[PDB]
RNA sequence: GGGGGG
RNA sequence: CCCCC
């Protein structure tokens, strides 16, 4: 292997993979365990590397090479002696997982290693490695499932506490499946997560949530909107876009999951911005955020703020992505609007129309397009046709900076007296970087929609917002990092506070 | 008593009175500053008010002397100048002055307490004009002025000029100078507080307007318009103004070129021969005409009344198309004083890198299949600029990845790192570090790579650069709004090195990249001769404004979707690290994810496309920590512009074929590109052409860049080096003598007067009067630098004067009992200009024994070993023969010196200071060794290349020094130049030996070698004329360079040697292809012992490709052979002229007798060639008959 | 004569 | 009635490849 | 900070 | 050390 199952099992504890009690398998795990001592040996010697990896690769995975000035080759001629004891019929093999997570523990001195050999990696599903493949089902139980109608006393499936491990998806406590049919002489393995499949338009959805089964109140049956605050912290669609996903889509079935580790690249662009926030060297911390607009980043923002307001205490700003949008419509012939921070706050609010959301309508109208239908009916290029029309009203307000012009909003909005020190800001398209200022962190956000469908759910501005769903999505490759919500909230978490 | 009255003045000759007689004036100018000032402000000068005289074409001019009032009467300073946001987070958005404002320098205190707001932005401004003004290339400001009006002195002969009673008018306050710099500070002082904060920039501006004076360019009338354009550009902000004037006041020439109508101009063609002149109109098409319209009315606004009076003179009179570049010459120096602009970083910061949107949106990519986080894989455009592009560069994609297979990239990515350090990574973070002594290191790009070395495989290193901040430095440039360059971390740069060598794949494949290669010759700008002179032209040269802020985050895809694509190809498994694996893949169209293959590289190409943030930070001593918005180009992650050269020119030749499906034929001929300069050629008829070339101008507007178009039809420009109907404009103003960014100034002599030659060489093609250069480089050398300051010991202080003051004067300070050192300061003899390895510098004619003067040399003359010829010249070689006598003649030369000019030379003073380093900085053994014994691990195993390399020694020949193997190399990246630190104390203990040969130096004589027969060749003039060559005939009228006009000493030598050779230039360029001295030091093998030439291959692991150009520059290149006796001529000192010696071989006759029988025929011809560059400035069309030294046969034959 | 004038004559007499 | 297709993206991806007039 | 050439 | 983006 790569990582070493004998010295720190409790990784493979979380995989769910159990070492067998204790033929030439057992006999084999041990030789490994030998060759990490070896290797972490000549690891201090220089540095932490290794001197002739391709040398190494040669000795213990091809097993082919025999050693015997001393000053360079005394490592491998006591790497030699040991691996020849071994009088295996070829060499060793090297073992990787496909889950970033086991990638970002192995030792430094495998990596060395790895350029020069020829692993065989082994393919994962959600986060978990497949069963059946020929080095895990040799060293580790299989494990066994009990469902509904699976379930039944151990005679009738033949199994032994050496060969099988059981997993339990009946939902039934596991305390009464251990104590009542004799279980207890069997190890079970345990998934803190939930894999909730849901029905969809397009077709059947699955979804992966980072809580547990007790704490989420969903069984099957239940509607989508039920506990949905709850799915869109810590869901996670895993369906190519677009989804099937609705706001009266129901649940099949429910079985307990992997956790999902988060991404090693999301929390490092993340506490980039903690690290602003916290030093005093810096006078104004800002996160701008970025989504396809009907994800419903607003709502999940709403408490972000407020989560990330109890740490530091320090008083935390929020301007949804439309706040320029509303205020744009109000003061564009007032020569001197207020700028001041808590009066754009007051037009925040979602009663108040946007100014783009003007312009877009009458655009419909020029072709007299006023019904979703109508909108869907239309070709590709028809649509595109227009859009490049939206986007001559969007580089009117971005192409210099005036005291209507959008860059001198976020200027004096950032720059004013009362405003909070620490922002965070939404956009709805890359090109809005220029504008929206003046920042080195910046991100993503997938949450768990299908927002053209969540478009055609709301029944308020129907068509100007689908329109300008696409208007957006058109002016805004994914170019910055990705982050899923439960990443910000495990983000705040791990970094250490004071 | 004083300079313009000296003999030296009007004969321009040495002597044993004059020599001696200039040697002690100019050294009591450089050795006291109370001699300076009554220099400059003598009360004989008399002040000029109404002046007139003859411009730079003849016509009569009358200027007055104005000097505007609010300089004598600064403002008092303003705190509205440099307002600030209401946070106060930074510098209000809007604001006129990125420059200095003019005021009293009294007016500016700070009352306010340590550690407030407002108490760091004024000590801010007191860091601004105390330290940023002073930018030095020699000594102290004030030297550099003397030398310079010291030049305008000797060469008129009369103390009355106009530009002396500018500096007398601004400068004369009180008993001394108004300001002093001091080195100890590195600070500007003043003396004077009423004096205007701006003044101390001014000093540098004479010394820029009186270069032009004595270059020819500006005459002592047009002086005086010059100076007062800057005096009145003063007011308000001395560098704003000029920025904004600038654009407007050089552009005029377009219109004044359609007024000469008809011209004849040579005619070149393919192969950088002139074939011919040509008589052209010069009539421009009608909307170019239309455009000079709107110039007018932008002329007559925020240009100066009489500066813009002096343009539309210049519309008017000129006739001919040499007076248009003779009054655009003169324009140049009058819009630009030539030095580096500088400001506080974060003002400067605002305008220059903050991203900015113009015209059209660019738009996405669909994405044709993603990762699962949804990053971006393959793509494509459907519609947009973005597919436009994508129609013409989707056809290399293929071909590309048969040549990236073949790469070892993580051998190519340590040699990558090697090229430039150190590169400023962030220094080490905290403990140990271990270290210990790697923070000497610690400023490094290789050592940065060895230190963090198990890191190197880990991906968790990549996710670490994203937590580090790029820093941002700023590299200031002559004329231009300062740069905001971003500097980036090894992992951090190392994202966006896989896209790059991809991207410099695709050179091989066209001829579209400007930046292919470059000679420095002539043939540099080959091309552009070649259709300038064509018939039914279109010439467009587009520069591209911004380019930083030009490109949005979505303009930056259109590039990826190549890369993408040639990624997806490439098969290149385990690139690290990265591994060649399957991966869960959603595609377009289907619902579940699908299972597809990748390589190492797709996915190192995605994943830098997938995240970016171009957010440069800067730590500043006012706001704090600040952060440039989003939405730059980083300039440059990996290497650039080659991200905007397949940009631009797939921008370009695509918008071809979309007029392809338009059914439009697309006149065009061909296109280069650097970039982000961009130059077209259109042939056509001249409605067709203008179609076409609006096309290109929409397109680049479509794509978001916003251009100033160009139109002409008889001139072009690149790379700010122009080309008017095939005749070479130069610049001027863009070679600044007198400042530079560093302020690196160090006594030592070699680094700063050999680097001086470099200059004057390069502006011999770009002035109208090279010989005036000659007489104000001496100066310069004759006073910036005859002082040498280093640190003695106090106990050997004593004993080094009582020698050397027999020859070489030197400054005596009293011992100081306070600390260990004693300082002194060596003056130099003048004659230490001209020796081998001194100066090098050109000579003026010396007088002999016998009265006759020897040669006057030019500025062609090559230095390097031929310089120790001047030695012998002075003994009479002609005598020397007749005698049949070696001997040196020691005693005449003791008279000007040169005896004493050796002796500082074998001093080797350059040579201690690296040695005495060495020994204790490097501590190597277990330290170094370490890291290069664990470097090794990370290439593609192995270089044991010093095995191949000493193979080659032993025996075997030496060879010297680092081409190959650099793992001795980290030992040099520690230069501890600052500072010299206490090892001057070890480095003069060695010294020690060096005043015991002072006392060992008795009566001195100047060695000689067997092998110094060679300089006894001297060439006698004959009678008969020369039958001259044809290109004479054709550049006879409307010449092509500023100093060629015809009967000009520099168009008469293109006139007898012609033109450089065509397969010797490009076959030349090959062996500095490799390099990215080593043609040289390989050279000796390919002559004496050529079957280690061989080895020669393996010792710098040469590819095959790379082992026959060196095989193949070996050709052409040894019809003039090899150099027993060298010489080096710059290919920037040459430009025109033929660099192959055996084109002077039929002006030159030699008798048969002197041949040896199968050797050295080739050999003479470097006699030839060398003696006639030497001197043209008497060369007047005589035939030479050359006689050798009886002895110097003996020598060749043995 | 000046040097230029003798560039000048020869240059001239060569090409009449 | 809806199918993946009538999204925008999926319509755009499709105007990717078989472009029509 | 990187690239082009002496 | 110069030229150039
Ligand atoms: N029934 C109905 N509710 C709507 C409609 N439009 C908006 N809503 C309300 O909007 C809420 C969802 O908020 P978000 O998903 O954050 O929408 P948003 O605030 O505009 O945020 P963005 O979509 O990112 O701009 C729902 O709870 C609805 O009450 C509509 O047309 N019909
Ligand atoms: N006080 C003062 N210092 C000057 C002046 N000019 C230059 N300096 C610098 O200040 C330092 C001390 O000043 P001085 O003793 O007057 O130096 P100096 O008269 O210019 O004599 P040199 O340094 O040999 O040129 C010197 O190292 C100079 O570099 C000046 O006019 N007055
Ligand atoms: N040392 C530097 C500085 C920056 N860049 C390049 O310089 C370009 C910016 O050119 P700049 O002179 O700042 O803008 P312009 O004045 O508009 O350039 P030009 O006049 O040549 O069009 C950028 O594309 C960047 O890639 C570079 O490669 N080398």
């Amino acid at each position: 292997f790569a990582i070493d199952p004998l010295k720190h099992s409790k990784l493979y504890e979380e995989y769910g993979l159990y070492l067998r009690p204790h033929a030439p398998t057992i006999r084999s795990i041990k030789y490994a365990s030998l060759i990490h001592s070896m290797l972490a040996k000549h690891a201090a010697r220089h540095n932490g590397t290794l001197i002739n990896p391709r040398m190494y690769a040669d000795m213990i995975t091809l097993g082919n090479t025999k050693v015997t000035d001393i000053v360079t080759y005394k490592a491998l001629t006591e790497m030699s002696t040991l691996i020849e004891s071994f009088r295996l019929p070829s060499g060793l093999a090297l073992i990787i997982f496909d889950d970033e997570k086991y990638q970002s523990l192995i030792p430094n001195y495998i990596n060395q290693l790895i350029a020069y050999t020829q692993p065989h990696i082994i393919p994962t599903w959600q986060g978990i490695a497949d069963f059946s493949d020929t080095y895990l089902r040799s060293y580790f139980k299989r494990p066994f499932e009990l469902t509904a109608s699976n379930l039944a006393a151990p005679q009738k499936y033949n199994l032994s506490p050496m060969t099988r491990s059981i997993f339990n998806n009946t939902g039934r406590e596991d305390a009464v499946i251990r104590k009542l049919y004799g279980y207890g002489e069997y190890v079970f393995i345990r998934y803190e997560g939930c894999l909730i499949t849901w029905t969809g338009i397009y077709g059947e959805v699955t979804m992966m949530v980072n809580l547990s089964k007790r704490d989420l109140g969903l069984d099957v049956g239940d509607d989508y909107l039920k506990e949905y605050k709850k799915l869109l912290f810590y869901g996670v669609i895993t369906d190519a876009i677009p989804s099937g996903i609705s706001a009266r889509s129901t649940i099949m079935k429910i079985s307990p999951h992997k956790m999902m580790n988060p991404s090693g690249g999301a929390l490092a662009v993340l506490s980039k911005f903690l690290e602003a926030v916290v030093s005093t060297n810096v006078i104004n911390a800002t996160l701008v955020v970025y989504a396809e607009k009907g994800a419903g980043k607003t709502s999940f923002l709403s408490t972000y703020a407020e989560q990330l307001s109890l740490a530091s205490g320090q008083v935390v700003g929020h301007l949804s992505s439309d706040a320029y949008g509303r205020w744009l419509a109000k003061n564009k012939d007032v020569e001197e609007p207020s700028f001041a921070y808590d009066y754009v706050l007051s037009l925040d609010t979602d009663d108040n129309e946007s100014y783009y959301e003007q312009k877009a309508s009458e655009l419909l109208i020029s072709h007299g397009i006023s019904e979703v239908a109508q909108y869907e009916l239309l070709s590709v290029r028809k649509k595109i046709k227009m859009m490049d029309e939206m986007n001559e009203v969007l580089i009117a307000q971005l192409e210099n900076a005036d005291t209507h012009s959008e860059r001198n909003f976020y200027y004096m909005v950032s720059t004013g007296k009362t405003t909070p020190r620490t922002l965070i800001v939404e956009g709805h398209f890359n090109a809005q970087d220029a504008t929206i200022a003046r920042t080195d962190t910046t991100v993503l956000l997938r949450t768990i929609n299908d927002t053209t469908q969540a478009m055609r759910d709301r029944q308020r501005g129907g068509v100007v917002q689908l329109f300008l769903r696409d208007t957006y999505y058109r002016l805004l490759p994914a170019l910055h990092t990705t982050v899923y919500p439960f990443e910000m909230l495990e983000s705040i978490r791990r970094w250490k506070w004071v | 008593t004083k300079l313009h009255n000296t003999i030296f003045s009007e004969t321009r000759k040495f002597t044993r009175e004059s020599f001696k007689e200039i040697e002690h004036l100019t050294a009591r100018l450089a050795n006291d500053r109370v001699a300076r000032h009554d220099f400059l402000f003598n009360t004989s000068i008399v002040l000029i008010s109404d002046y007139s005289g003859e411009d730079s074409n003849g016509n009569q001019l009358q200027a007055t002397i104005t000097i505007p009032n609010e300089i004598i009467n600064p403002k008092e300073y303003d705190p509205s100048d440099y307002p600030l946001a209401e946070d106060e987070s930074f510098f209000k958005q809007g604001h006129k002055y990125d420059y200095l404002v003019t005021f009293r320098a009294g007016s500016l205190t700070n009352t306010y307490e340590p550690k407030t707001k407002m108490y760091k932005l004024h000590a801010a401004l007191d860091k601004l004009m105390h330290v940023k003004q002073r930018k030095s290339r020699f000594a102290d400001l004030w030297r550099e002025l003397c030398a310079v009006i010291a030049s305008l002195d000797v060469w008129y002969q009369t103390t009355n000029y106009p530009l002396r009673t500018y500096v007398k008018l601004l400068f004369h306050k009180g008993d001394e100078f108004p300001f002093y710099e001091s080195p100890s500070q590195d600070r500007i002082i003043f003396n004077d507080k009423s004096v205007a904060s701006i003044l101390p920039t001014f000093v540098y501006t004479c010394c820029q307007v009186g270069t032009a004076i004595m270059s020819g360019i500006l005459t002592h009338v047009e002086s005086i318009v010059a100076m007062n354009h800057f005096l009145h550009c003063a007011k308000d902000s001395y560098i704003d103004e000029k920025l904004k004037i600038k654009g407007i006041g050089r552009s005029w020439y377009q219109e004044a070129l359609h007024n000469v109508c008809q011209a004849t101009v040579p005619v070149w063609s393919q192969f950088n021969e002139v074939i011919g002149h040509r008589t052209k109109s010069t009539s421009e098409p009608h909307f170019v005409s239309s455009t000079f319209i709107s110039l007018r009315a932008k002329r007559a606004e925020l240009l100066y009344p009489e500066f813009n009076a002096y343009i539309n003179r210049a519309i008017q009179l000129s006739k001919t198309q040499n007076d248009v570049a003779n009054y655009y010459a003169a324009c140049r120096a009058m819009t630009n004083d030539g030095t580096f602009l500088a400001t506080l970083t974060e003002l400067s910061l605002d305008a220059a890198v903050f991203p900015r949107i113009e015209q059209h949106l660019v738009t996405r990519p669909a994405v044709l299949m993603s990762n699962t986080r949804h990053e971006s894989l393959k793509q494509k455009y459907t519609n947009g600029v973005g597919s436009i592009a994508q129609s013409y560069l989707s056809s290399f994609t293929d071909e590309i990845a048969k040549r990236v297979n073949g790469r070892h990239h993580d051998e190519a990515w340590l040699n990558f790192l090697t090229t430039s350090s150190p590169g400023r990574k962030l220094t080490e973070i905290e403990k140990l570090e271990v270290g210990g002594d790697v923070a000497a290191w610690s400023n490094s790009r290789i050592v940065m790579q060895a230190v963090f070395a198990r890191e190197y495989r880990t991906p968790e290193r990549i996710f670490k650069s994203l937590k580090a901040p790029i820093k941002l430095v700023e590299r200031q440039q002559s004329d231009r709004r300062q740069r905001a360059i971003s500097g980036l971390d090894n992992d951090r740069l190392f994202l966006s090195f896989m896209p790059y060598t991809i991207g410099k794949q695709i050179y091989e494949l066209n001829d579209n990249a400007a930046q292919g290669k470059q000679a420095g010759n002539a043939f540099d700008i080959g091309e552009m001769l070649y259709w300038t002179s064509q018939r039914n032209v279109l010439l467009s040269s587009i520069d591209v404004a911004g380019m930083d802020a030009s490109v949005t985050t979505n303009t930056k895809d259109i590039y990826n979707t190549f890369v993408l694509d040639v990624a997806s190809k490439c098969t290149v498994p385990r690139f690290g690290p990265y591994y060649a694996k399957n991966m869960e893949v959603f595609e377009a169209g289907n619902r579940q994810s699908q299972v597809r293959y990748v390589n190492a590289a797709w996915q190192a190409c995605a994943l830098e496309a997938a995240n970016s943030q171009t957010s440069t930070s800067y730590e500043s001593e006012i706001f704090g920590q600040v952060k440039n918005a989003e939405g730059t180009y980083p300039s440059g992650r990996a290497d650039t512009s080659t991200h905007h050269t397949v940009l631009l020119q797939g921008l370009v030749r695509g918008n071809e074929l979309k007029r392809a499906s338009d059914g439009k034929n697309s006149c065009l001929a061909t296109i280069k590109i650097l970039g982000d300069d961009i130059m077209e050629i259109f042939q056509g008829s001249e409605s067709d052409t203008y179609d076409h070339a609006v096309s290109n101008a929409s397109i680049l507007n479509e794509s978001g860049f916003a251009t100033t178009a160009e139109l002409s039809q008889n001139s072009i420009v690149l790379l700010q080096q122009l080309v008017v109907n095939g005749t070479f404009w130069g610049f001027a103003d863009r070679i600044s003598l007198w400042t530079r960014e560093d302020t690196k100034d160090i006594g030592r002599l070699n680094l700063a007067m050999m680097e001086l030659n470099a200059l004057i060489d390069d502006l011999v093609f770009r002035v109208r009067r090279p010989e005036g250069l000659k007489m104000l480089g001496f100066f310069c050398g004759a006073i910036c630098l005859r002082r040498f300051t280093l640190s003695v010991d106090n106990k050997l202080y004593d004993s080094t004067y009582n020698n050397l003051s027999k020859y070489m004067t030197l400054t005596k300070y009293d011992k100081n009992p306070d600390s260990d050192s004693t300082l002194m300061s060596l003056i130099l003899p003048l004659a230490w200009l001209f020796m081998p390895r001194g100066g090098e510098y050109p000579a003026y004619p010396f007088e002999r024994r016998d009265g006759t003067f020897t040669e006057d040399e030019s500025m062609f003359t090559a230095r390097g070993a031929y310089k120790r010829r001047l030695l012998y010249d002075v003994s009479n070689i002609g005598e020397m023969i007749q005698q049949n006598s070696m001997a040196l003649d020691d005693d005449l030369l003791h008279e000007y010196g040169f005896t004493g000019a050796l002796l500082l030379i074998d001093l080797n003073i350059l040579d201690l200071i690296d040695e005495v380093k060495k020994e204790d900085i490097s501590p190597v053994k277990v330290s170094e060794l370490a890291t290069s014994l664990e470097q090794l691990g990370k290439l593609g195993e192995r270089e044991k290349s010093r095995r191949a390399a000493s193979d080659l020694k032993i025996r075997g020949h030496a060879l010297s020094n680092d081409i190959v193997y650099g793992y001795g190399l980290q030992e040099k990246i520690q230069k501890s130049a600052m500072a010299t630190k206490e090892t001057t104390v070890q480095s003069k203990r060695v010294s020690s030996r060096l005043h015991d040969v002072i006392v060992a130096k008795r009566d001195y004589k100047i060695s000689t070698i067997p092998a110094d027969a060679l300089h006894l060749h001297e060439f006698e003039v004959e009678d008969v004329t020369v039958d001259l060559l044809p290109h004479a005939k054709h550049t006879s009228y409307s010449s092509l360079a500023y100093n060629m006009s015809f009967g000009s000493d520099g168009w008469f030598a293109f006139a007898l040697l012609g033109g450089l050779d065509r397969s010797a230039n490009l076959l030349r360029l090959d062996v500095a292809s490799i390099r990215g001295p080593v043609f040289k030091q390989g050279y000796k093998i390919y002559k004496s012992d050529a079957t280690l030439l061989n080895d020669f291959f393996t010792a710098i692991s040469a590819g095959p490709k790379e082992q026959g150009i060196l095989l193949r520059a070996f050709a052409y290149y040894s019809l003039y052979g090899n150099v027993e006796y060298h010489y080096v001529l710059s290919p920037r000192q040459l430009f025109f002229l033929s660099d192959n010696p055996v084109s002077a071989e039929r002006l030159v006759r030699i008798p048969p007798k002197y041949y040896v029988s199968t050797q050295c025929r080739a050999l003479y011809n470097i006699f030839s060639y060398l003696h006639i560059l030497r001197s043209i400035a008497n060369n007047r069309g005589k035939r030479l008959k050359m006689v050798l030294h009886p002895g110097l046969i003996a020598y060749v034959r043995g | 004569p000046t040097v230029v004038q003798s560039r000048t004559d020869v240059f001239n007499e060569q090409f009449a | 009635v809806q199918s993946r297709t009538d999204v925008f993206n999926e319509q755009f991806a499709n105007e990717a490849l078989h472009p029509m007039t």
